[PDB]
């Protein structure tokens, strides 16, 4: 019961403050400890944030050892469309203020928390520098007129309601474009999802057939829709409707719906009166039992109902169901009534409606009848002698087995045997004996293992072969425009001139019924010895009334639009369809009797039924969407997900995704079952589904959404280069960095700079590092060491003191370079900032990582089957000596150095070069970095949700049945 | 009424349950060989032991 | 449809061939070969109709050739492929034809396919005899060819101001000389030849040679350079190959290498003729000399465009090879004759090649003097003819040769499994 | 060295060869779906039907793949043991062997009903060395005799 | 679009070039010179936005040119800007 949504990713409103920031701003007044500076350097340090979209990054795992991750990411991406892309910035706060004599509307920085550029500027030194900056803020961060509409609706609208520039304003806010990026997509989403009511009206009203119209008030409301209104936009695309035949579930729904729609309206006389009438025509002796008399009782109305409805469906799609004919006795044809009915019945149904088995029996039962009643004593004998036919008393040799006896009789007739040659040839609608014997479909190509001969099609309907049934393309052009499937219902009968339905077929079978009963026998059936008269009568009236059957043709043709403008109809017989998928019911040709006498044609059609249109096509959209998602998933992956993971695990991803595209728990599994009865998954059926090429493009909506997804993926993919991760970390005896007296922003650090390291050992990968840790050897009498440790000792240790060394106030590093081990492992570095005020009282507590800790690491992961992630800490001391200013001698130089030694000691580290910061010294540029656009409509769009636009049929009316393409 | 199936009937009742799921915790899914290799280990590990 | 869509499918059919070659006599009872696996899967990708295991791959392969011949013949159908734009833009045409629908569509995995392709030009040992697909790309899109793929110099040849042809220049190289003539530059299958012929001895010293436009693309490795007097087996007169252990060294230098390259020595060399000229220094005067460079010839990087674009052509008429199409047609032809259509085909082709040229010249009409001296499959010659039309300017001519070629190849590939019956 | 019997080859990593069944498939096709000289009685009248049914039977054979997966899993983990073997000893009296009866016909629903899992579930672990108790004693009995 | 639109963009590209030459060998470790800042911001405006962070300026510039050539070479696409109007 799949209900696809028309707006999968609804827009939500958000405030500028709620935008997630990717940068942090630190402000410090850089001074010197060595000189007396009247004006310290107000500095701004811009660094990356710390929680940068974690659900997608997962720093903990390496996408290079877990292909699974990328798969997971694709999954996330889609959910991000909803969490970020669908949340549209709609409120940037502003106030009325002036800049000189000129009045302006400026963004109220005051309400943007820590992006309050105004406050950030109060950090400058002198009041005037602040004021200037603050006023410059009112100039650059202001609300201005919009240069052009931000939302691009492709629709063609009335100027009056067309979105225009002056309905929007563009704000410049203290956010980097990168930060606002995602939210900008909302405009793209808002576009393909909603449109102006007008469009919806046009769509519905124009694509409406002649007898349907929109409600009066709806039409009015949809029309008078003012500016700024949006309604969900219709999704239209020719789908790959042929998939229905690939999935049991999909086909079962096609059939289910094909049947629910059937509705015939017939009018018949009173069961009574018809009896009373024929009763007179034949002269029924209420004492005598005779054929004519008897049949007048097995005359019921219910039969006609069933019969007609069958004729009806059997005509909508040949591949949903088959009928099982009742009473096909060996010599049923010797019962003129049954006979005549069966022969007529053959004109209301295409071959597709009967079992290829029975269709064959029928031909045989007929051949029996011919040989038994219309063949010369001389003709019979010849056949028997040439082993074409078996003697008639060989009741057992006639029971069916592969061979189509009729075709054989026909193939062996002689020029002079006119009587038979007529009967047969007429039955076979003019085809020659060698034509009737043509194989249309080889048995090995049908789920029912039996050849499809022309002779098995010729007697039914127009007598065309099951594979090339003539289609009812009358409404073809109209369907093609609406984008419905390019296929039609079976042509049950031609429609000529002005609303005149042809009985062309019935006529044919009538003439044949006449030629096989009312013309004369060679050896008349026993039933006819004593009842010849009463029979001729009843049969005479019968043939005279067959045109009454016209009624059925009407009730069917009346619903021309409904029969064709829909997804379920088809006219090509796919013989390979599993016979167990088809539905079936019993049919008694005799029931057709009362129909010939009873049915009363109304000779003009007055009501057409409401077509189903696109109903039931959702299953295809779902299918195509599954394939779409799969292909994407496999593209971002590089290969077929199944090559690497358990199909179940893959499906689970596809499900989650597809379901977000259509707002509904979908289950890929169920579409590919073994049969209609078994729900087991058919890996093979699935494989063929994937093996099939993609015919039609997806509907536009879905294509855009998926493209908007890809952009997000690439966007995130890019934000990868800013998370804290190096491709290597170093192991070293001792280290640190103190740059006392500097005026720079960095004056201390737990780590050092790359060029100060001398690499004397290189550990290739986690494995190798782990391997060395495990090679233990005996050193002396009571001690052991291990290749990794053993290597660590080989490093020169540089006295803590030597790091904080200083000369006359300036830090100096007389020592060489630090001997170190380079470990090429992936690692995350935890950055931390510390501000040095200048008061050297309480030493800072810097987090340092020791060699011992690294070993402790390698031992907790010795068995891991994929490298673990080492989180290496790194502290940076920011110069904030500006708040400290006096020239009085308080302490000894040695004390200061000792203070800074707090930074040294680290044994495991990452170079300071790893830390990527932007450092601004002129407020001006700090602002120029942090500025971006957001164009926003002044008044929120008014989105209409519960609009109810449904077709309504107009009253009774003159219906014209479009005529068939003639010559 | 359009390739979506439904017509312009009532309003679309949007279920948020469909996204909030699977997003939360990221549980890695193992590859074939890796999975299998890990089993071969237990087998041999024991035969050896 | 898209020119790209055709190439992609050709590459597929051309791949199916490759694997059919691989699987021949390697199809055993209990084995499963990665090759046969590939093949049987590719057999599937042909027909949009069905995807069941192909019990007899002959059937669909045939149906496909047949459908193709029946398409490529009727100008009403394959007309769109003869437009100026089809050989230019990747704009999917609005054409509806049973063939195009059932068999043509994108098939190469993207972007991977290109990645592999480029990574390939750098490969150590590229195919010595490339699929058509490679040329199709160079001739149509102007793509690079493998940096170390070999090539026979003479094919590369084109007509120059100085000498008209290559093969014909032979007979002249045979006739003793009147007097010290002008330098010649000819090329064989496995070697390049240059020198100066004279009846009178020419002094020992420096001599400058201007390498031709067609040969400034060449580069050789593993080469022996010496003095010879043969060209394609024919004797060159007016040149001496005499010498003695006392003779002074005879070195030559190229702009790309700051070192002297020895001649008539057992050392194997490698140098680039893309420098623009050769500087030869005869150590001892010779009564007519001819130097030979015999080695492995390769087309310099990012220069194969000159050869495959027909940009190496400066004169008119000109000598032009066929990019080897002739070698691929063989199969198709032998299959045509088989069912007696060699005749009926030639007539549909002449209509094709004609109708093609037509669309190339505005205003829309056959040129005057279109005298086709050879049949559709002797391309080398038909090209010379197209390129000899004084009516239409050089560019349009070249474009027609290229466009014609692509169609020609496209046939050489799709036709093969053709059997009407 | 001794190991259990190989029920069928294993190429790839989870690509199980059914080439063995495919062989019989062909033979079955030759036996019935290729016409007879004097057709079995069952086939006089229902000729077509049988053809169709048997044809489905054959088209579904790969399903037996599932049995292959199971057996294969047991011969690698579950039941694999040191006292497994593949060398047929023809001198063992029938009376000593364990026995049971089997209906080949049960394989019918096996063919139409088994659903492969395309993957081997080696969740178990072998008790590779159990079962020697008796051998050891016999081995000692013999050695002490000497 | 507008002939004007093309110029405004051409100008931006010429500006990017200018500031590239301005920054050649002036990109030092501890400072964000105004020129570089401007160059950075110009890169930012070149792409769409949905082009994300710029880790290596060579890429967006490279991508842009590639798309430009496959455009300026296809009559069907860049036709519009060839008509008189």
């Amino acid at each position: 019961q799949s209900v696809v949504s028309r707006t999968p990713i609804p827009l939500s409103k958000i405030g500028l403050q709620d935008v997630k920031k990717l940068f942090d701003i630190n402000v410090i007044k850089c001074g010197s400890s060595l000189r007396i500076v009247d004006e310290p350097q107000v500095t701004f340090i811009v660094s990356y944030a710390k929680d940068i979209y974690d659900k997608f990054m997962c720093i903990e795992h390496d996408s290079a050892y877990e292909p699974s991750l990328t798969m997971h990411r694709v999954r996330v991406i889609y959910s991000m469309l909803n969490d970020y892309c669908a949340k549209m910035i709609s409120e940037v706060p502003y106030e009325s203020s002036f800049v000189g004599e000129l009045p302006v509307k400026s963004v109220t920085l005051n309400k943007l928390g820590d992006r309050n550029m105004d406050a950030l500027a109060e950090h400058l030194l002198f009041e005037h520098d602040v004021v200037n900056a603050q006023r410059e803020n009112r100039i650059f961060y202001q609300r201005k007129s919009a240069p052009a509409v931000p939302v691009i609706f492709g629709d063609d609208l009335e100027p009056a309601v067309r979105e225009r520039a002056n309905l929007y304003h563009r704000y410049s806010v203290p956010y980097h474009q990168i930060e606002l990026a995602l939210h900008a997509l909302a405009n793209d989403l808002l576009s393909i999802q909603y449109c102006h009511p007008t469009v919806v009206y046009n769509y519905l009203s124009s694509r409406a057939p002649n007898f349907l119209r929109l409600d009066d008030q709806v039409s009015l409301k949809l029309t008078s829709a003012g500016i700024g209104t949006l309604m969900p936009r219709p999704v239209v695309q020719l789908l790959d409707y042929d998939l229905v035949y690939m999935s049991p579930l999909a086909l079962n729904n096609l059939a289910s719906r094909l049947l629910r729609k059937i509705s015939l309206h017939l009018v018949m006389q009173m069961v009574t009166a018809v009896q009373q009438d024929l009763g007179e025509v034949v002269s029924v002796s209420s004492n005598v039992t005779n054929p004519a008399s008897a049949c007048l009782v097995r005359m019921n109305v219910q039969g006609v109902q069933t019969l007609a409805v069958f004729i009806a469906q059997s005509m909508l799609n040949p591949n949903i169901s088959y009928g099982m004919i009742s009473g096909l006795t060996l010599d049923c044809f010797s019962n003129f009534i049954y006979g005549a009915c069966l022969m007529l019945f053959q004109a209301l149904i295409p071959p597709s409606a009967l079992t290829a088995r029975q269709r064959l029996d029928i031909n045989n039962r007929f051949a029996y009848f011919l040989i038994k009643c219309h063949a010369t004593q001389a003709t019979t004998a010849r056949l028997v002698a040439n082993q074409v036919i078996y003697p008639v008393d060989a009741i057992d040799q006639w029971q069916s087995n592969g061979r189509d006896v009729l075709v054989a009789i026909y193939n062996n007739l002689l020029p002079g045997e006119l009587v038979l040659t007529n009967l047969i040839q007429t039955y076979f609608r003019g085809n020659t004996a060698q034509q009737a014997a043509e194989i249309l479909i080889p048995a090995d190509q049908t789920s029912y293992g039996a050849n499809e001969t022309r002779a098995l099609s010729a007697p039914y309907l127009f007598g065309a072969p099951i594979n090339m049934l003539a289609p009812d393309a009358r409404l073809s052009t109209y369907k093609r425009d609406l984008a419905l499937p390019d296929r039609s219902p079976i042509l049950i009968t031609t429609v000529e001139g002005q609303n005149s339905i042809s009985i062309e077929n019935l006529r044919h079978k009538t003439g044949l019924i006449r030629a096989m009963y009312l013309n004369g026998f060679v050896t008349q059936p026993p039933a006819w010895i004593r009842n010849a008269n009463s029979n001729t009568a009843l049969l005479s009236r019968f043939l005279d009334a067959t045109p009454n059957l016209l009624g059925i043709y009407e009730a069917i043709l009346a619903n021309t639009y409904a029969n064709a403008v829909n997804v379920y109809c088809d006219s090509v017989y796919r013989a390979d369809i599993p016979i167990e998928w088809k539905l079936h019911q019993s049919v008694d040709p005799q029931d057709l009797l009362f129909g010939v006498f009873g049915i009363v044609p109304q000779y003009q059609i007055l009501n057409e039924a409401v077509p189903d249109f696109f109903a039931g096509g959702e299953d295809i959209l779902i299918l195509q969407l599954i394939r779409a998602v799969y292909d994407t998933l496999s593209n971002k992956l590089g290969r077929n997900p199944a090559d690497i993971f358990h199909l179940e695990e893959v499906f689970k991803v596809i499900e989650e995704i597809v379901s977000v595209l259509v707002q509904q728990k979908i289950d890929v599994r169920k579409y590919f079952t073994e049969s209609m009865r078994s729900g087991s998954f058919s890996k093979p059926r699935w494989d063929n589904f994937l093996r099939r090429p993609v015919a039609q493009r997806l509907p536009n909506l879905y294509s855009v959404i998926m493209t908007q997804a890809d952009h997000v993926y690439n966007y995130m993919t890019q934000l990868t280069h800013i998370i804290p991760i190096t491709d290597c970390f170093y192991i070293v005896k001792n280290s640190g960095f103190v740059d006392r007296g500097s005026t720079g922003p960095v004056i201390a650090s737990s780590s050092v700079y790359e060029n100060v390291l001398k690499v004397v050992h290189t550990i290739a990968d986690f494995d190798a590092a782990n391997a060395l840790r495990l090679q233990r050897r005996r050193v002396d009498n009571t001690s052991y060491t291990d290749s990794l440790s053993d290597m660590f000792n080989g490093l020169r240790s540089i006295s803590s003191s030597e790091f904080v060394r200083s000369v006359n106030g300036r830090s100096v590093f007389t020592e060489g370079r630090i001997d170190a081990i380079k470990v090429n492992m992936r690692a995350k570095f935890d950055l931390q900032f510390i501000t040095e005020e200048g008061g050297y009282s309480k030493p800072p507590n810097v987090k340092k990582l020791m060699f011992s800790d690294f070993l402790s690491f390698l031992d907790s992961h010795k068995s891991d089957y994929r490298p673990p992630l080492l989180t290496v800490p790194i502290t940076i001391g920011l110069n904030n000596l500006g708040e400290t200013n006096s020239n009085t001698l308080r302490m000894r130089s040695e004390a200061i150095d000792e203070y800074f030694s707090s930074y040294v000691g680290a044994q495991i580290l990452v170079p300071i070069n790893v830390v990527d910061t932007r450092v601004y010294t002129e407020f001006s540029e700090l602002r120029n970095f942090f500025t971006g656009d957001v164009v926003i409509r002044d008044d929120p769009f008014d989105v209409w949700d519960g609009v109810k636009a449904t077709y309504i049929p107009i009253g009774v009316h003159g219906v014209r049945l479009d005529p068939n393409g003639d010559q | 009424m359009d390739s979506t199936g439904r017509a312009y009937d009532g309003a679309s009742e949007f279920k948020s349950v469909l996204v909030t799921e699977g997003t939360s915790h990221y549980t890695p899914v193992e590859v074939y060989n890796i999975l299998d290799e890990l089993k071969t280990i237990k087998i041999t590990s024991t035969i050896a032991e | 449809m898209s020119r790209q869509m055709w190439l992609d499918t050709s590459a597929l059919l051309e791949a199916i061939s490759e694997y059919v070659v691989r699987c021949n006599g390697d199809t055993f009872s209990g084995l499963t070969t990665g090759d046969f696996n590939a093949l049987s899967n590719m057999f599937t990708q042909l027909s949009v109709s069905s995807a069941g295991y192909v019990s007899d791959p002959r059937v669909p392969l045939q149906t496909m050739s047949n459908m193709f011949v029946s398409f490529i013949t009727s100008t009403d159908r394959c007309g769109y492929m003869l437009r100026k734009t089809w050989f230019n833009s990747d704009t999917k045409p609005t054409v509806s034809d049973d063939f195009i629908t059932t068999y043509i569509r994108p098939r190469l995995q993207v972007p991977m396919s290109d990645t592999v392709r480029q990574l390939n030009n750098l490969s150590l040992q590229p195919s010595a005899k490339p699929k058509l697909y490679e040329r199709q790309n160079a001739i149509m899109k102007g793509l690079d060819i493998p940096y170390s793929e070999p090539i026979e110099p003479c094919k590369l040849f084109r007509s120059v101001a100085g000498q008209t042809g290559n093969i014909p220049m032979m007979g002249i190289l045979a006739t003793p000389p009147a007097a010290q003539q002008q330098p010649f530059f000819v090329a064989e299958r496995r070697r390049i030849l240059f020198g100066i012929r004279s009846n009178a001895a020419i002094p020992a010293g420096a001599y400058q040679f201007v390498v031709p436009a067609w040969a400034s693309v060449l580069s050789v490795t593993g080469a022996y350079v010496y003095f010879t007097n043969s060209f394609f087996g024919t004797i060159i007169a007016g040149v001496t190959a005499t010498a003695t252990a006392a003779d002074a060294a005879t070195t030559f230098t190229v702009p790309t290498d700051a070192n002297n390259l020895p001649v008539q020595t057992d050392s194997r060399l490698s140098f680039s003729l893309g420098g623009g000229n050769i500087n030869l220094e005869l150590g001892v005067a010779k009564t007519g000399f001819c130097v030979a460079i015999e080695g492995e010839f390769t087309i310099l990087a990012n220069r194969s465009q000159a050869y495959y674009t027909l940009n190496s052509i400066t004169q008119t008429p000109t000598s032009i090879d066929d990019f080897d199409v002739s070698d691929f047609l063989t199969t198709f032809l032998s299959q045509l004759r088989a069912c007696g259509q060699y005749e009926i085909f030639s007539d549909a082709m002449d209509q094709l090649t004609n109708s093609l040229i037509t669309n190339y010249m505005d205003p829309p009409a056959i040129p005057a003097g279109l005298a086709f001296t050879s049949p559709w499959f002797r391309f080398s010659e038909r090209a010379r003819t197209i390129l000899a039309l004084q009516n239409v300017d050089l560019n349009i001519r070249k474009l027609i040769v290229r466009h014609l070629w692509v169609i020609t190849s496209l046939i050489a590939v799709f036709g093969r499994y053709y059997r009407p019956n």
